């Protein structure tokens, strides 16, 4: 057989979806040579002097969401792309062709290389996976898309029924922000609906994995 | 494959009609036929890839 | 290309019975013919697999109940005494005797059965090399 | 309340992590196994450098901390490692959600093995040795996450499970390894899908399936 095709903004009218992450601590803080990330428990002077908070700043939320999302069965069936709106407004589009390491050191090194580069490359030297569309996600996304915020405060329903009710030409999108203290309003203006899946508060990795499990049993993905 | 041979055992049941091993063999064959559903069994499946 | 499916199914059932009552050499010689027939005729795989008796985890209980009711009244409609291959109902009867020959003492027959159970990769099976086979030839191949 | 390993009457879900990297060495403070801080420590002791995957246990803990099933106090987390120790945590355990702050928690767990909480009210982490069949109910079933078994639905398998029948699942947190780490302890094998699925992803998918089949 063969794997499914590239699931990105190029795959627009076909069967595809978008997983959207936002309100994470993802920037380039160079320690005074190279480029480093904003860590709470590691740097004490730097984090306190930056102006952020230990409870507020969270750089591993994106790494955890990528670890819980890139290995999804629907992602190996070719149905999801990744859209990331960073704290500095950076919008990143990721195809499911590769899988970032769950090691936050290695994932943070790759993220710092992307932050100092905005350019990733393949081993085969034929498919630069890290694309950057015109920001935000909805400026170059598929022509038929469904936008909804999966909130713990919105109407909690089963993920199988709502996804099965969706058409195969639309692109269901979910916005997740894993703030230790926050609210489901990071991409509220982008979402066209407000739905719930869990009855307890969960991070972006847990909500994303629940959505992936619902999508896997939706159209047998 | 026990269709003719048990019938041959049935022929044994029609040969002397006094042996005891042939009746037990026929009963065992009947029990094996009744326990078996004799439906079907196939496979040959596939999927995508990484 | 003018052969029908009923005659092909009757020939397959006759070959299955012949392989059920023969030595290992005849079964090894007739396995390649069955593989070539399965590759040439896609309907013969219907005699190999039955999709109406399959069960799925993402299915309703009514379909499983209907499948169980259909399988509870399962019979063999093939006639071995029927000389006409078209009149023999070996298309509606599954090829169960192929499963009885899978568990064999020889390893070549087991390898042929394992290759037949999986999907077919190439259409040309090269049956000329495995045509002349006997007990002495198999013993010489195993000992050398 | 919180379902524990002492109550072996009511069914309590047990999630046992298998082959998680928790190795300690001497500097001269005791140092946990790191894959990007110590490189020559693995290459000189006699071990390999691919046996340092310590963030899998913390990832499974954080992924099963704020779960809807863990909010109900039904999921108890057992962990077995190559060192030969087992860890048991109730669903009400609270730890810092940063791996650098969880580095101190890991050092405390590898240096005391009984972490009384910061509130000093309950020891959340309890150290237990072999075996693990005495932590579940007497009527329990053991499921191993392996691709050898056919893929079956979580709701379909959980619907046939009894109310008193406890479920003890085994998740392989190792980046590389076999699924027969507890094959003598596992009863049957289960699957999630034919496509790829991770370990913490499988744990969160099982949590979602238990939420769908048990209203959690």
């Amino acid at each position: 057989p063969q794997a499914p095709p590239v699931l990105t903004s190029k795959d627009k009218i076909t069967k595809r979806m978008i997983v959207v992450l936002a309100m994470a601590s993802l920037e380039t803080h160079k320690i005074s040579d190279k480029y480093v990330l904003l860590n709470c428990d590691d740097h004490q002077g730097l984090l306190k002097k930056m102006g952020r908070d230990i409870s507020e700043a969270r750089p591993d939320i994106t790494h955890q969401c990528l670890l819980t999302l890139l290995d999804s069965p629907i992602n190996k069936a070719g149905k999801l792309q990744v859209y990331i709106q960073t704290s500095r407004g950076i919008l990143i589009e990721v195809n499911p062709t590769v899988r970032i390491p769950r090691t936050f050191k290695r994932f943070s090194g790759l993220m710092v290389q992307l932050l100092h580069k905005l350019s990733i490359r393949s081993v085969n030297s034929e498919e630069k996976l890290l694309k950057v569309i015109k920001n935000p996600i909805t400026d170059h996304l598929p022509t038929k898309c469904r936008k909804v915020t999966l909130s713990f405060d919105a109407p909690v329903i089963r993920v199988q029924d709502y996804i099965e009710k969706l058409d195969d030409d639309e692109s269901i999108c979910v916005f997740v922000g894993a703030m230790a203290r926050g609210k489901d309003n990071f991409a509220d203006e982008y979402v066209d609906e407000k739905v719930g899946l869990s009855n307890y508060p969960l991070s972006a990795s847990v909500a994303c994995s629940k959505f992936c499990h619902g999508a896997e049993d939706a159209w047998n993905i | 494959i026990i269709l003719p041979i048990q019938q041959l055992l049935s022929a044994y049941t029609s040969k002397y009609s006094d042996f005891e091993k042939p009746r037990n063999i026929l009963n065992k064959v009947e029990k094996l036929t009744k326990f078996t559903e004799h439906i079907p069994l196939a496979l040959q499946n596939h999927k995508p890839v990484s | 290309t003018h052969l029908s499916a009923h005659l092909v199914a009757s020939f397959i059932k006759k070959l299955a019975r012949l392989t059920l009552e023969s030595p290992p050499s005849a079964i090894v010689t007739v396995i390649p013919f069955i593989y070539n027939l399965i590759r040439k005729h896609p309907n013969c795989m219907i005699m190999l697999h039955n999709p109406a008796f399959i069960s799925n985890p993402f299915q309703t209980p009514d379909q499983v109940a209907n499948l169980k009711t259909l399988k509870e009244n399962y019979v063999d409609p093939f006639d071995v005494h029927e000389s006409d291959p078209e009149l023999t109902h070996a298309l509606d009867s599954s090829l169960w005797e192929l499963a009885s020959l899978m568990e064999h003492y020889h390893p070549n027959v087991a390898t042929l059965a394992k290759i037949f159970a999986q999907p077919f990769k190439k259409l040309s099976y090269n049956m000329e090399d495995f045509l002349d086979w006997n007990y002495d030839s198999l013993l010489n191949a195993e000992s050398s």
